[PDB]
């Protein structure tokens, strides 16, 4: 049994440039639960970054919280890399602010 | 809080 | 409305770098408020909701030596279920636990449980008669046979009705103001084009409490579940939830979809349009 972690990114509040928010890369359905998850800033790891959020479904995968406080820019960019044994390299999602 | 859990 | 108390624990062993790694994670409702990590530099059960800093010191070094002595049995599990399956000692292996009852508005149980797997498949579960139990293989059916001879149904429904229901209770009331409130959802839709002149409406719900919610699309007063797309509701990092839902619709035709939100803080549903 092995399943491949669907990566989502999304702040708390909808971005104003300049104003604080929360970053949050939420990493669900895997197992198994031996994952490394990175939230990214301009391509360089963000260091507070708090894990909470861990359990698992019905069907046992695991999900998982990773987020950090961030103030958002007109051209910072974040993002957030997954590495699993379900896939042969490590995953970067980007955030999509406009999403 | 959390129950005590023994060998299966 | 009803509540509960839920416990995630997970065992996972790592051949050739030392002892299992043991995890208790703790929930009321939706709100994470206990943790136990053997990673930890001195592994210790430790307040995740700012209204648990209410237990004294003796509940944190009881729940904490109720965790290691978990942690002590899970180790002995993952042994044991390498001889039921006859697997070898160097692979990795997982074993996951969920305990948990569900007290009414009244603080009476509604129901309790404990379901175990092993590599991410049901080994065995407690009935709902919290009686007997449920194997999915004949190695569970050789812990169904332990616990049995054991009497551990026994000493699991006491916990469930009584242990469980008694602290859940407590918990609710120590943070009250934390797990009874209602953060009502605040909506918006975008838009997006797409190739064949179409284009995707995407409705968000956003800072709402508790997680549970409901978002849909309608078209001419029809629902169009079956072509919605979205994502399971999820934490924001402070508490509250988010959630979203698209549908796909033909250009030029947008102000004629709905998003409508119904939720526990929404006295009326909310309906919106692009
Ligand atoms: C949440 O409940 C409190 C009552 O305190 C609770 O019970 C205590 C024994 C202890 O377990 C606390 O941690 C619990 O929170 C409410 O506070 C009381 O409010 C009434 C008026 O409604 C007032 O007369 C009392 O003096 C208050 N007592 C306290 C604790 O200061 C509080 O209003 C509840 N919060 C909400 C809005 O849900
Ligand atoms: C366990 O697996 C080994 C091969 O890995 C096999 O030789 C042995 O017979 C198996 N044990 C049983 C009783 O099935």
């Amino acid at each position: 049994i092995q399943k491949t972690p669907q990566i989502q990114v999304y702040s708390r509040h909808p971005p104003e440039n300049g104003k604080p928010n929360i970053l949050n890369c939420y990493v669900t359905q895997f197992h198994p639960p031996h994952i490394e998850i990175q939230m990214l800033k301009n391509g360089k790891k963000i260091p507070k970054v708090e894990m909470s959020d861990m359990s698992f479904s019905k069907d046992w995968s695991f999900y998982i919280l990773a987020h950090t406080e961030f103030t958002p820019t007109e051209t910072d960019t974040y993002a957030c890399r997954v590495k699993h044994d379900s896939m042969a390299e490590p995953k970067t999602v980007y955030w999509d602010r406009d999403m | 809080s959390a129950p005590d859990t023994r060998p299966a | 409305g009803p509540h509960s108390l839920r416990y995630f624990v997970t065992a996972v062993s790592r051949p050739g770098l030392g002892e299992p790694r043991y995890m208790e994670v703790g929930y009321v409702d939706d709100t994470e408020f206990v943790r136990f990590d053997s990673d930890a530099e001195n592994p210790r059960y430790e307040p995740r909701a700012r209204w648990m800093e209410q237990e004294g010191p003796e509940y944190w070094e009881r729940e904490t030596q109720k965790a290691k002595g978990n942690e002590q049995s899970f180790r002995v599990d993952l042994r044991t279920l390498l001889g039921y399956y006859n697997q070898s000692k160097g692979g990795s292996h997982t074993i996951q636990v969920i305990s948990g009852c569900e007290v009414g508005s009244d603080g009476r149980l509604l129901r309790g449980y404990q379901q175990y797997a092993y590599d991410g498949c049901d080994y065995i579960a407690l009935n709902e008669d919290l009686k007997t139990w449920t194997a999915a293989d004949m190695a569970a059916l050789i812990t169904k046979h332990k616990w049995e001879q054991a009497g551990e149904a026994e000493r699991l429904r006491a916990y469930l009705e009584g242990t469980c229901v008694e602290w859940l209770r407590r918990y609710l009331k120590n943070g009250n103001a934390t797990l009874l409130r209602t953060d009502s959802p605040k909506a918006h839709v975008t838009h997006h084009s797409r190739p064949e002149d179409k284009v995707t409406l995407r409705c968000w719900a956003l800072g709402f409490y508790p997680a549970d919610i409901t978002l849909t699309w309608q078209l001419n007063g029809e629902e169009l579940i079956q072509d919605m797309e979205l994502v399971e509701t999820r934490p924001a990092g402070d508490g509250t939830f988010q959630k979203w839902a698209s549908v796909v619709v033909p250009l030029g035709k947008e102000q004629y979809y709905t998003c409508h939100v119904y939720h526990q803080g929404l006295p009326e549903p909310l309906t919106l349009r692009w």
